[PDB]
């Protein structure tokens, strides 16, 4: 299988640097140029840069000529992006891709702030007990008060998908995220099985799982 | 002057 | 740099009915005395984007035959022509026959389906979160269509204002259905001082209002 996983994403304060890394496997990396788009929350696409087989000719959006640097390493198979003097436009999803888009990485989320970083505190959403038979019964987690994106959320370790919905985060008041998680099942369904929310924020090195109980 | 686009396998799935 | 211009959302189109989305760019993607480098992308939210289209009218890999691509010079037609649910997404024309390579802003395809009703759930606050000084309550609207809703926050049937907030999910690839978490944050002092918390939902599928609420302490 064509893989291109990327890393080096996170948190930045504006005028610093980082490294974003793409690897590749399952393909003569060596034959193929490399790409570069990004995609800043909720906009669309803009392309970065491309590289050739060799290194001798890059090609860069006027937007980042001069601030960024492409380059490869066809010995480990990776693509690198250098990012100076990074400002708040910046933030985005970074993706890599073979050639002219025939392939992707997942993409890597870089957030250019001064905010610090902040684990978020995980609730259990559980209704009150109904007296009327619905067809479907609730329950979720409350993801409050993180920075910067993002908190992935899985329930019963990716067993659970059916019914769930995970919503975008807000931005509150506070300069902090948060999200729900809400899974509904079909309500003689809902003693069959427990529900435990597992939330990842790596920015803060939080890993919670919060089993809900109705 | 070269473009990615004009390379030979530019639009070949890696696969 | 060539602009890409395409509209942000398609005209809902209902399952097994095609759709089509046009592009135009600001000069000619003719590459000299060559090939047309204008292509078209597929992007599913959460998802990087997949090459649908290339060089106006190939079918990239895993594509199937209901899309197809057409145009040329400066102007260009995506057709999906029996939609299906699992098409939802953002559909964005681009060129690569000069660099910068550039993109369009992206038509969100809509899908028409059947007027859903929401199923509604109104979530307490946690007593974990209580001990903190904060109360948070959550509403939920689930698998509803079209995605016009109403929700309103009353606390002691008092209508709040400037405290809630909305999030609202993509369409979903299955159902073809959106839904909506609204939350209202409090002070713990504030969420004291009243007993009745209720959400009150309108939308196209409900013939009335459907209000779910509960009295703080009773769960």
């Amino acid at each position: 299988e064509v893989q291109l996983v990327e890393s080096g994403g996170g948190l930045v304060q504006p005028g610093g640097s980082l490294r974003l890394s793409c690897a590749a496997s399952g393909f003569t990396f060596s034959r193929y140029w490399m790409t570069w788009v990004r995609q800043a929350p909720g906009k669309g696409l803009v392309w970065v840069g491309e590289i050739n087989p060799d290194s001798s000719t890059i090609n860069y959006a006027p937007s980042v000529k001069g601030r960024f640097t492409i380059s490869r390493d066809n010995a480990k198979n990776t693509l690198y992006l250098q990012m100076n003097s990074l400002r708040a436009e910046d933030t985005a999803v970074y993706y890599c891709a073979s050639g002219v888009f025939t392939s992707w990485g997942q993409g890597t989320l870089v957030t250019v702030s001064s905010a610090s970083t902040k684990g978020p505190s995980v609730f259990p959403l559980a209704p009150c007990s109904r007296s009327t038979s619905e067809s479907t019964a609730a329950l979720g987690c409350l993801v409050k008060d993180y920075f910067p994106e993002p908190v992935t959320v899985s329930w019963n370790s990716g067993a659970l998908t059916s019914g769930v919905h995970t919503f975008p985060a807000v931005l509150q008041s506070s300069g902090l995220y948060s999200l729900s998680s809400v899974v509904t099942v079909p309500s003689s369904s809902l003693g069959t099985k427990t529900y435990t929310c597992n939330v990842d924020h790596k920015p803060s090195n939080t890993k919670v799982d919060k089993r809900v109980e109705s | 002057h070269k473009i990615g686009s004009l390379a030979e396998n530019a639009f070949s799935d890696p696969a | 740099d060539i602009v890409m211009t395409q509209t942000p959302l398609s005209s809902p189109v209902t399952l097994g009915q095609p759709a089509s989305i046009s592009c135009r760019s600001s000069q000619s993607l003719v590459h000299r005395q060559g090939n047309t480098y204008f292509h078209w992308l597929q992007q599913r939210p959460g998802q990087p984007p997949r090459l649908l289209i290339y060089k106006v009218s190939n079918r990239f890999s895993g594509v199937p035959d209901r899309f197809s691509g057409s145009g040329a010079g400066t102007d260009f037609t995506l057709k999906i022509s029996r939609v299906e649910a699992e098409d939802v997404g953002v559909y964005y024309c681009s060129q690569s026959t000069h660099v910068p390579y550039t993109f369009g802003q992206g038509t969100k395809l809509e899908i028409k389906r059947t007027v859903a009703a929401p199923s509604v759930f109104i979530f307490p606050p946690s007593d974990e979160q209580l001990k903190s000084g904060t109360a948070s309550v959550v509403c939920l609207l689930n698998n509803f269509y079209p995605r016009e809703a109403k929700v309103q926050w009353k606390v002691d049937n008092a209508l709040q204002s400037c405290n809630s907030q909305e999030s609202v999910t993509e369409q979903d690839s299955k159902d073809s259905t959106y839904s909506l978490s609204s939350t209202l944050t409090l002070s713990k002092a504030d969420y004291e001082k009243h007993k009745v918390y209720a959400c009150e939902v309108t939308h196209q599928g409900l013939s009335s209002p459907v209000t779910k609420s509960f009295n703080r302490g009773e769960c």
